[PDB]
């Protein structure tokens, strides 16, 4: 899907403000999700030696 | 009289559908009901003096 906005409004029924916390979820969940492997990684076999 | 009631009940119910099939329209255009809903609320926010 595309947008074209450099500010958008409203797109897909959602608010200026609305638009601005969805885009602070993805990066948590990004940061998240690098944060979690990261983890398994430090506790990963390989990370022993 | 009669003749201009005949005749306006179909004008008018005539208008009523394109208003509804364009609000649907809206809906599904703009995504979920309520974010539309919820711009409906910022709008009669800016409606009133609040």
């Amino acid at each position: 899907i595309i947008v074209e906005g450099d500010h958008p409004s409203g797109a897909g029924g959602f608010s200026a403000a609305l638009l601005a916390r969805g885009r602070e979820a993805v990066f948590l969940r990004d940061r998240a999700d690098i944060l979690s492997l990261r983890i398994q990684a430090a506790k990963s076999r390989q990370c022993k030696t | 009289w009669a003749q201009g009631r005949e005749h306006v009940v179909g004008v008018l119910q005539a208008e009523l559908e394109q208003c509804q099939a364009a609000m649907k329209a809206l809906e599904n255009s703009v995504g979920g009901r309520k974010k539309l809903k919820e711009v409906m609320s910022f709008v009669d926010k800016a409606r009133k003096g609040e």
